[PDB]
């Protein structure tokens, strides 16, 4: 009992719905990554190889990635961190050389603890990146880890210090069952960071697919 | 400097000089408005489906 | 700006298969539903065909059903009218009216420049009951149009459209759905009326109002125009 | 300076003393004899089923038929609420939108969010498509709310603790309001469009005179961040929704708290508030996944809108009061009546 | 003796006391358990599983097929309490035979589809097949149901009841020398899906283990679940096929003249076939009830 204009309006609405469905299908095939870290960490260095929110697009092995570098947002994280619920993974950049002073490593621990143990990121895996490994080795040659780690009983070697820092970042995770933390020591030698991100994203997508099937 | 304290003091002194009415008077005005316009509230008084645009 | 240019006219022997083309530029052609409206050399307008946005809906007039084919190809913004078995009754100037359909939209807002075509040798009846009235500048005139069926719908809007065809110019939309005023139309024009009885009031008329006024119904297809009311002096 | 701190403290004390002196009887004592409205039965008359992500904002047109909704799928959808038809679908440059507005003339819609930019879209163009009329990029924080004063004036609330009045013709901040110490999350315009209130994360609400940048009054009493604000239909009062599971009513003339809308079984924060046409009902979206209808006078719950499967982020009431539209984090809008 | 010629092919139909001894019981137990489980699963699907993803759609179709087999069990039970005196006229016969065959085929097909869906969700996580819309899943489900009905209608258009001895008969799996489409269908429904399921399960296990994913307890639960599904399928559908091959071998060597040699194998065939219903009986327990969620 619709008039000609009503029928044409319904047809236009159906066409708009079809376009919306196509756009949603295209968007659901993209991997959304939230890039976090400190103001002096290697977030840019991670974003090198490929006012408010800065969005980065890159493609790897026919997979479309979208990194949302929300770093120029000095507002309260509580009121907009729920907007990123449902991202494939969180990429966290930590500078291994930030243990000198100005304690930066402790701020990184606080940020990582807040992000990981968040009511929104209950089952979103975190890809932890430890940048500046070479300068970290250069610093640990002369200076002691003990400045940032008063309760540390170990040798002053790059391997031991790196492993201890990795463990100290990993054990902050309270949801060790529902969320997995992937750690990779970033190296500018070649395109290995993108490979690690792709592997972790594939792991997360496999787990999500198993969740959808009701088998995970 | 201390410009923020000056601004806060100026704002507080500015907000001090405002006319104030009784809370009972404001409540009475709100009640009067509600009872006067209650006839034109479709949500308060369920209108018949004959003139309801969302009848279906 | 919004432009609609048509081509494909000229002499056509009876039984020909001449094709009309309409090139659109200046608007989102892929979203507008397009009409073909012809006009005999000294008769009123007559709706021919119609293709919706996305080509999902196509309608034809009974006079041209089976013989005329309408088609739109969005990539290059061109609308086609494949006319076959042309006869002497198809000698008319064809227009490329565009129409957008949504809530509050104004269909038939823009008309093409018209392409001439010369061929060598249950529908709602809309009646204007008048051919020409004398009018002087600065005066107010009331043009009346009548319909057989009631154009008022259960929605609440009467589907009546008013068009002005100035001498040597394409028809221009003035009032759509009998009450609303089209964009670019001065407030002097006014539309009103009820079911099966409408009236157009050009209060304080002056120059540029001279022409033929056509009343169209959009309640259901086929679309039917009036006989046209002419203004002189 | 210690003297300045003492002056501010004594001014605050005198303000509190004046408020207490003007407090002679609560609204509840005066309204006790008023008959309760009873149970409010509201049913989902329409369901808008076009979005594909969390819906963060929705606004009604000046007519009670057209409404616009914003979601994180980067789409601005205008609905024909009578027939559930999609009039327009505007793709946004930035998909992180947390606000949406409909112009009173109906010619424009506004959007904004984490991009710190308020974008104005022209709905009525000769080209037949919606285009970005103007982008306002004077904010250093996320856009949390925006409301149209007219076709040329828009007032926006940002996460940089500042609210700004704009001029769409030039795209420059005509006026800037700077009184908040925390992120501003909500905005409500007075019926006369001469004042507006904002709710910030510092658990305070401020009354701004839009004519010239000025904080006429400051309203406090909430115990957490204020997420939603809305003016009373009469225009002399407003309601706020915070994260402490309470809604409060403040009166401009009295400059004081009037009533608190809280319940023990409710512990989740309020995401949206709105009034009815007569102001007798105060609808409020919650994180309990359902909307609660509150008797604005008796402070007693009147009904529940439990049609949503996720957090109800946005909520609006038509101008004539004919219906209530609720958006939630599941990609569905519901029209109640 | 015998050589009843059920339709025209001198088949060796038998009647043993072990039938009423063993079948009618186990069938009653399967009826009760399958009815309860499938009803609960369908109830959760239609009132507590409103997500309705593609895998959920295929699982719902599997549950529907098992539920139909459960509701069609009691007619076969009744008949078993007797040495096959079909006392439900005729239409109930042909209806029961067609519906049981189509239920077995549908359950097998949808279980194979679930296995293939898991294979695509694990081995090829970045694939459009893992994000097909609900409409596409419904279309595929309808197509599979259509293929099932198309292959099973041959039983419906037949006056099944015969008069073996002084009593009726309702069995379609008789020992008839002239093979038909039904026996090839019975063989294929096991063999081809068995291969598909085994390949998919092996690939899922190998991919989930090579990628070092076998650390989370949920992943190990899923691995055991994938193994258990194939184990259940094989242990529920192999005995019937084994006896079918055994009787075909006897047909080829014994010449189909004598019947007494076929007595034991024909008796054992229906006992093994009573496991096909058990398969659908315990399918919901392992698929929807044993699932990590709820
Ligand atoms: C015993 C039997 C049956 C089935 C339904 C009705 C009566 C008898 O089980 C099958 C079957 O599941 O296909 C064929 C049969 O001969």
């Amino acid at each position: 009992t619709l008039s000609a204009e009503d029928k044409a309006a319904v047809e236009r609405s159906k066409m708009i719905d079809r376009n919306l469905r196509e756009d949603g299908e295209k968007a659901a095939r993209e991997v959304k990554l939230l890039l976090l870290g400190a103001g002096e960490s290697g977030k840019s260095t991670i974003v090198k190889q490929m006012t408010g929110i800065v969005e980065t697009h890159f493609t790897f092995k026919d997979l479309h990635f979208k990194m949302f570098d929300v770093g120029a947002q000095r507002s309260e994280r509580k009121k907009w961190i729920h907007c990123f619920e449902g991202v494939t993974a969180i990429i966290f950049c930590v500078a291994l050389s930030d243990y000198d002073l100005v304690n930066r490593m402790h701020e990184s621990m606080k940020l990582f603890d807040s992000i990981c143990n968040n009511k929104w990121f209950t089952d979103t895996s975190i890809i932890l990146f430890l940048n500046k490994k070479d300068l970290f080795e250069e610093k640990i040659k002369k200076s002691p880890l003990t400045i940032c780690y008063p309760e540390y009983a170990g040798s002053n070697t790059y391997e031991e210090a790196a492993a201890y820092i990795q463990c100290q970042f990993e054990d902050l995770n309270k949801r060790k069952d529902t969320k997995e933390i992937y750690t990779h020591f970033t190296c500018s030698t070649d395109t290995k960071n993108v490979q690690f991100v792709f592997d972790a994203v594939t792991d997360v997508i496999i787990k999500n697919n198993l969740k959808d099937c009701g088998l995970f | 400097s201390i410009a923020q304290a000056r601004k806060l003091v100026e704002q507080l002194k500015m907000e001090a000089n405002i006319d104030r009415i009784k809370v009972s008077k404001a409540a009475a005005d709100l009640m009067a408005y509600c009872e006067a316009h209650a006839k034109e509230d479709p949500l308060l008084t369920p209108v018949p489906a004959s003139e309801n645009p969302f009848r279906e | 700006d919004v432009q609609l240019v048509e081509s494909g006219g000229g002499l056509v022997q009876p039984g020909g298969s001449r094709k009309l083309s309409c090139s659109a530029s200046g608007f989102a052609f892929s979203s507008f539903g397009m009409h073909w409206v012809r006009q005999a050399p000294e008769k009123g307008l007559e709706w021919v065909a119609y293709i919706s946005s996305g080509s999902g809906t196509i309608y034809y007039a009974d006079t041209v059903k089976g013989r005329f084919t309408i088609s739109r190809d969005d990539p290059k913004n061109t609308l086609f009218l494949q006319m076959t078995s042309l006869r002497s009754e198809d000698t008319a100037m064809y227009y490329c009216v565009r129409s957008i359909y949504y809530y509050g939209s104004s269909p038939f807002d823009f008309w093409g420049q018209g392409t001439t075509l010369t061929v060598s040798s249950s529908d709602i009846v809309m009646t204007q009951a008048t051919s020409s009235v004398p009018v002087t500048p600065g005066e107010s005139v009331s043009i009346s149009c009548r319909s057989s069926k009631s154009l008022l719908h259960s929605n609440g809007n009467t589907y009546l459209y008013w068009f002005l065809q100035r001498p040597g110019q394409s028809p221009q939309l003035l009032i759509y759905r009998m009450s609303n005023l089209a964009s670019g139309v001065p407030d002097r024009f006014s539309g009103s009326g009820s079911g099966t009885a409408f009236t157009l009031t050009i209060s304080r008329l002056e120059a540029e109002d001279v022409g033929v006024y056509y009343c169209m119904q959009h309640l259901e297809y086929p679309l039917t125009f009036g006989a046209g009311t002419k203004l002189e002096l | 300076l210690d003297q300045l701190r003492q002056e501010a403290e004594q001014l605050k004390n005198q303000i509190r003393d004046a408020r207490k002196a003007c407090a002679d009887a609560t609204l509840s004592q005066i309204t006790n004899n008023i008959d309760p409205v009873g149970r409010i039965q509201m049913r989902t008359r329409r369901t808008l089923r076009g979005h594909l992500a969390k819906i963060y904002a929705m606004h009604w047109g000046t007519d009670s038929r057209l409404l616009v909704s914003a979601s994180q799928d980067g789409k601005l959808i205008i609905w024909d609420s009578y027939t559930t038809n999609k009039v327009h679908a505007i793709p946004l440059r930035s998909s992180w939108v947390m606000t949406c507005a409909y112009a009173p003339s109906g010619n424009y819609v506004a959007c904004g969010g984490l991009d710190n930019i308020c974008s104005i879209y022209n709905l009525k163009t000769r080209e037949g498509n919606v285009r970005v009329s103007r982008e306002l990029a004077g904010h250093t924080g996320y856009l949390s709310c925006c409301r149209f004063l007219d076709d040329n004036q828009i007032v926006t609330s940002s996460g940089d603790t500042t609210c700004a009045l704009w001029d769409i013709e030039t795209g420059q901040q005509t006026t800037t309001f700077t009184g908040h110490t925390g992120d501003v999350m909500s905005l409500s315009l007075a019926p006369d469009t001469r004042l507006f209130v904002s709710g910030a994360c510092d658990a305070s609400a401020k009354l701004w005179d839009v004519r010239e940048g000025m904080c006429r009054q400051t309203f406090t009493g909430h115990e957490s961040d204020i997420n939603a604000i809305c003016f009373f239909p009469n225009g002399n009062a407003f309601a706020t929704g915070s994260d402490d599971a309470t809604c409060r009513l403040f009166d401009l003339r009295a400059d004081q708290e009037l009533m608190t809308y809280s319940h023990d079984n409710i512990i989740c924060g309020i995401t949206s508030v709105s009034f009815s046409k007569s102001g007798r009902l105060l609808l409020a979206g919650y994180d309990d996944f359902n909307c609660n209808v509150w008797d604005a006078l008796k402070a007693d719950r009147a009904g529940v809108l439990a049609g949503h499967d996720n957090r109800v982020s946005c909520l609006g009431v038509t101008d004539d009061g004919m219906a209530v539209a609720t958006g939630s984090w599941d990609s569905f809008l519901k029209i109640w009546n | 003796d015998h050589f009843l010629e059920i339709d025209k092919k001198n088949c060796c139909v038998f009647r043993d006391d072990f039938i009423v001894k063993v079948l009618p019981p186990v069938l009653g137990l399967e009826f009760i358990f399958g009815l309860l489980g499938n009803g609960l699963a369908l109830w959760i699907f239609c009132f507590h599983l409103k997500s309705w993803k593609s895998s959920r759609i295929f699982l719902f179709n599997l549950a529907v097929a098992d539920f139909l087999l459960i509701i069609c069990l009691p007619f076969l039970m009744d008949n078993y309490v007797r040495r096959w005196d079909w006392k439900f006229g005729d239409i109930p016969c042909r209806l029961m035979l067609f519906m049981l065959a189509m239920n077995r085929q549908g359950s097998i097909i949808f279980l194979t589809v679930v296995a293939v869906d898991r294979y695509f969700r694990v081995v090829h996580p970045h694939h459009a097949l893992n994000k097909i819309s609900n409409r596409t899943a419904a279309i595929i489900s309808c197509l599979l149901w259509g293929i099932t009905i198309g292959l099973t209608v041959h039983l419906l258009k037949k006056k099944m009841p015969i008069q073996n001895g002084g009593a009726n008969l309702c069995s379609s799996f008789s020992i008839c020398h002239t093979f038909q489409w039904h026996e090839a269908m019975f063989l294929l429904e096991f063999f081809l899906p068995l291969g598909i399921i085994l390949f998919c399960s092996a690939r899922i296990i190998w991919s989930l283990r090579q990628r070092q994913m076998d650390r989370h307890a949920k992943i190990k639960r899923a691995i055991t679940f994938i193994m258990v599904v194939a184990i259940v399928f094989v242990i529920c559908f192999l005995p019937s096929v084994v006896v079918r091959i055994r009787i075909f071998w006897l047909l080829h060597t014994s010449g189909t003249q004598n019947c007494e040699v076929y007595r034991s194998v024909d008796l054992a065939f229906f006992i093994t076939l009573s496991f096909t219903y058990m398969n659908s009986m315990l399918d919901p327990v392992v698929y929807y009830f044993s699932s990590p969620s709820f």
